[PDB]
RNA sequence: UCGGCUCAAGCCGAUGGAAGUUUGAGGCAAUAACAGGUCUGUGAUGCCCUUAGAUGUUCUGGGCCGCACGCGCGCUACACUGACAGAGCCAGCGAGUACUCCCUUGGCCGAGAGGCCCGGGUAAUCUUGUUAAACUCUGUCGUGCUGGGGAUAGAGCAUUGCAAUUAUUGCUCUUCAACGAGGAAUCCCUAGUAAGCGCAAGUCAUCAGCUUGCGUUGAUUACGUCCCUGCCCUUUGUACACACC
């Protein structure tokens, strides 16, 4: 029959990548987890422990839907509101270091290449094989 | 007011028990006639749920409900 | 030729634009197929023109369609709007009326708003809505 | 293939709502018929209908959205039908499993029993009442039980610990007899016995 | 003694003023009018101003 | 059982039946943020209440409260700088928060400044609008 | 004689002008032997201005909305330089032209 | 076009039609008037006054925000119909480059606020698909004024402007008040309407709890009457005409 990502569902979807890449287990980290904010409208740090890894995987899930993609779209797609106290809210984007570098780490692993002859970062011949890959281990999986 | 957040050996003999003769089991149930603590009755939901006494009818990320086998 | 036909639906800020080929029977939304595109409640919502119908009448019908401005109702009302004139459009224009008729009559007596829209915008006015400010000894 | 294997098994049948059956409906009484729909079955009660351009339109119109609107009320609870529905239906799935007859058999006693009959009626007489004790038309029965069910969950799960999934649950069953322990009840006997001294 | 002008009025107010007839409060300079609205409604239907 | 449904950290009580994150946040002069940090990095599971702990734990989360810098952390993040003229980064603990309160009024008020002249009459010290606020004096 | 494929820009406030401007237009070009391309539509952009109607502040408070509209409608051509000179002429007032070779 | 009333004027419903309630909402909108507001919009204006020790103009500094108290228009709240953490993901009306930089993509540095470097747009072409909020799924917390609520204040880091103290504002850590649906009284409203929630424009070097519009989701009950508080026509009474103050 043959499978694609289209037909998965994404939430359960993206806990299946999250599991596999434990298997592969081999991202660099500048050490900023357990420090940062991941954004200024946020308050709490997320309490389960890969955190970094479902963000960089549904990061790459995004731009596998998108055909050219940058830090400030990434910035504003991940904001929420914040509250500010006595005033009313308002939408304000996220932290921008844990999204450039949570990305440009996903280059080196032949995910992602750049896009220099218009900008911003597209998907590869090869990075696509591997989401298409895991497309057919989950399909089936039922 | 208080309720307890550990399960000794005195709630425990309760729920082997009684379990087999409640219609319903809930969280709110366990806070209110087993007076424990919230977060004590959803881990007795989940340690119970995977012996094979009771099976679910509905599941949610905010209550969940249970009933007889 | 090939046997196709084209359809559009509309709602207060959604249109959904709907493509009818003949083919084997395969129902995909918004390159999603029709287990993801909808919230999870009202994915039934969705099913109604199918099941009330039968499914082996979808035997040789493709539908492709791409829906865009509004919400999350707007978007799902559209698409079941849509989905009826598609299907009668393509049966009144390429086979026998005996199937055309009596889909039409069922469907509508089971919903008059499949073939007709619901006209519902909003009024501008100079306080808001239509309440005004808060008048101090009356 | 195009259609999910729990629908399966109920589209080879007639079309009903997919957990519970629309057969055999209760036989209690008259009167309160002609006003309460059910001739056309629907699978989840949201619907954008036209029923508020007249005056009788919404007599023909599914009851479990007007329960679902009249859930949601005191201002946080606008507009959020989504919430609204799935926690209807999970008090229909509560009350079935206290019951082993239909969620909509019971539903239906518990709106014919605790509908007033008769209500005081204000006349002026320059600082005093001449309550004439007036009767109560079927619609005006049914709108203000209605009202009085999703009055008394909301004020029995305020500051408690049980949660409104079940809070409105136990109403539908506590109502479905003469309990005379709930919140509907403690309205309706006061009024009819008000209209009753001041007759 | 030629500094009796020496503040400098390029900053918000105090640098511009309407068109007809010099004013500083509430001057509209969308859109490049730089006139107020006083001398702005009898002169409004020769420059192109109407209502639908 | 050694289930003590009471503790005894720096002069105050805490409770045991509650989570060990926002056990340590009940003494003052610490926030949610901060025991965040120090429970993440004292290597402790969070799943488990206060009470459920062992002794020898115990003693080095307020170890790492008293010397927060030894242990990599950014010097933004504490609750001090500039104590005299040249000054070190310090993170201040609840009797520390109450001690240090006082005695920044009257320094400032020996070198008699008008926000501590403010503090000192005991009006409001921060330019502020009064037509309808503070009403209780 | 070399095609430059020559395209020219309207603008105005009112609309009937232009209209029989590219009426004329199009029937002084097709006679000459001319490919002609169709007079796209473009969107009308719509202006709006809000102040207060009152010039003191007393009394109750009302305001009124002018607005404005203007058309574009674009029109291109494809022929030499020197041959648009002769068919761009006889313009009444009002209806602005501006020429672009677009080489 | 048709049905059920009437000689007529006229009203209600159905079918084609989205509609027929005047399809919905607006703009403009009578005679005669108010000792209503404005000389502080105007090089529109009578009279009076000061006119070189100037009430003209201009520069420095401060004030219009100063606080024992009563009143109005608004914002966030009094929690489980909730808070917190990850994931899913849907709009419209508008705005943008000078004799000096205006909206701003992409790349790098940066916890954050920000900084640096190419480049696009005088604009259905680029910002912009403005992938906003609400909302949906999966988990943590469990009725305790607590992880609801954020007043007050300390320390540190930045942008804007000639100049930031009585901080302009933003960011990081910490401090964690009152507030359990609110008395006598009182305002607004009939379907994409009330309420919930956000966005665009204006004043603007920076600051919205303000106004004018735009969009998402979208309700209970009535289709009446003149009882209170008011309006219109006729008959009637008067010692009122500055007219029941
Ligand atoms: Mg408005
Ligand atoms: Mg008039
Ligand atoms: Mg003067
Ligand atoms: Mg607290
Ligand atoms: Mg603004
Ligand atoms: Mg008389
Ligand atoms: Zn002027």
């Amino acid at each position: 029959g043959g499978v694609t990502v289209r037909d998965v569902d994404a939430h359960k979807f993206v806990a299946a990548y999250a599991a596999f890449l434990k298997r592969q287990g081999k991202l660099p980290v500048p050490g900023w987890v357990d420090t940062v904010k991941t954004g200024n409208a946020k308050e709490l740090p997320p309490q389960d422990i890969d955190w970094w890894y479902i963000r960089a995987a549904s990061v790459a899930r995004h731009v596998y839907l998108r055909k050219t993609v940058g830090v400030g779209r990434l910035r504003k797609v991940h904001g929420s509101a914040k509250n500010r106290g006595t005033r009313p809210s308002h939408h304000v984007d996220a932290s921008g270091s844990v999204d450039r570098k949570i990305m440009q780490a996903l280059e080196k692993i032949q995910v992602l290449e750049k896009d220099e002859e218009r900008g911003g970062r597209r998907i590869t011949q090869q990075g696509q094989r591997d989401l298409d890959r895991i497309a057919q281990t989950v399909a089936e999986a039922d | 007011a208080q309720h307890s957040v550990i399960l000794d050996k005195a709630t425990s003999d309760k729920l082997y028990k009684d379990v087999q003769s409640y219609r319903l089991v809930t969280v709110a149930t366990l806070v209110d006639r087993l007076k424990i603590n919230g977060a004590l009755a959803r881990k007795c939901l989940k340690d119970l749920e995977e012996k094979g006494l009771i099976r679910q009818v509905v599941g949610h990320s905010k209550m969940k409900i249970y009933t007889r086998a | 030729s090939v046997q196709a036909v084209q359809v559009f639906g509309k709602k207060k800020n959604a249109t959904a634009v709907a493509r009818c080929v003949q083919g084997k029977g395969l129902i995909k939304v918004n390159g999603k197929p029709l287990k993801l595109f909808a919230p999870e409640i009202l994915r039934a919502k969705l099913y109604e023109p199918i099941l009330i119908l039968g499914t082996d009448k979808f035997a040789d019908v493709d539908i492709r369609i791409r829906v865009a401005g509004g919400g999350h109702t707007s978007q799902v009302y559209a698409v079941r709007q849509a989905i009826a004139k598609s299907i009668v459009a393509y049966y009144a224009k390429y086979v026998d009326e005996h199937s055309k008729n009596l889909l039409k009559q069922e469907l509508i007596q089971f919903d008059r708003s499949l073939l007709v829209a619901d006209p519902r915008r909003c009024e501008p006015k100079k306080f808001g809505g239509r309440g005004a400010r808060a008048r101090f000894q009356k | 293939d195009v259609l999910p294997k729990e629908v399966l098994a109920e589209v080879g049948s007639v079309k009903l709502f997919n957990r519970w059956s629309y057969d055999d409906i209760e036989i209690r009484d008259i009167s309160l018929t002609d006003y309460i729909q059910i001739r056309a079955p629907v699978y989840i009660p949201h619907s954008a209908g036209r029923y508020a351009v007249k005056r009788f339109r919404k007599a023909n119109c599914p009851i479990i959205e007007r329960l679902t609107n009249s859930l949601m009320m005191h201002g946080r609870n606008n507009g959020k039908k989504l919430m609204a529905v799935r926690i209807v239906a999970h008090a229909f799935e509560i009350i079935h499993l206290m019951t082993d007859q239909n969620p909509i058999q019971v539903a239906v006693d518990a709106i014919v029993n605790c509908g007033p009959r008769e209500d005081s009626t204000r006349i002026g007489s320059a600082g005093t009442v001449r309550r004439q004790a007036v009767d109560v038309s079927p619609l005006r029965r049914v709108n203000q039980a209605i009202a009085l069910l999703t009055t008394g969950a909301r004020e029995a799960a305020f500051r408690n610990v049980k949660t409104i999934a079940e809070c409105l649950a136990e109403e539908l069953i506590n109502a479905a007899k003469g309990s005379s322990n709930s919140y509907a009840i403690k309205k309706k006997d006061e009024l009819e016995r008000v209209a009753k001294s001041n007759r | 003694e030629s500094v009796w002008n020496s503040r400098p009025r390029t900053y918000g107010k105090g640098s511009r003023a309407c068109r007809v007839c010099t004013h500083q409060a509430g001057l509209i300079r969308k859109y490049g009018l730089n006139i107020c609205r006083q001398c702005f409604r009898e002169k409004a239907a020769d420059i192109g101003f109407v209502k639908y | 059982t050694n289930f003590n449904h009471i503790l005894r950290l720096l002069n105050t009580n805490v409770d045991g039946k509650q989570k060990v994150v926002y056990a340590l946040t009940q003494i003052k002069g610490v926030g949610r943020r901060y025991s965040n940090l120090v429970c993440k990095k004292a290597d402790v599971d969070l799943k488990k209440r206060a009470g459920e702990l062992t002794s020898e734990e115990l003693e080095r989360l307020v170890t790492i409260i008293q010397n927060p810098l030894a242990y990599k952390i950014p010097t933004w993040f504490l609750n001090r700088q500039r104590d005299i003229v040249d000054g070190k980064d310090s993170q201040i603990l609840a009797n520390g928060v109450d001690s240090k309160l006082r005695e920044d009024l009257e320094r400032l008020k020996k070198i008699r400044a008008h926000r501590g002249l403010r503090h000192y009459w005991g009006l409001r010290v921060r330019g502020q609008h009064t037509k309808t606020t503070g009403r209780r004096g | 004689p070399k095609v430059h494929k020559i395209r020219i820009t309207l603008t105005s406030r009112k609309v009937q002008s232009l209209e029989k401007v590219c009426q004329e237009l199009i029937e002084r070009a097709k006679n000459k032997d001319l490919r002609v391309k169709g007079p796209v539509r473009m969107p009308t952009k719509t202006l709006k201005i809000t102040t207060r109607k009152t010039p003191c502040g007393e009394g109750s408070k009302t305001w009124d909305a002018y607005e404005m509209r203007i058309h574009k409608r674009l029109i291109d051509l494809t022929a030499p330089t020197e041959i648009v000179k002769q068919i761009i002429i006889n313009i009444e007032a009002g209806v602005e032209v501006e020429v672009t070779i677009a080489a």
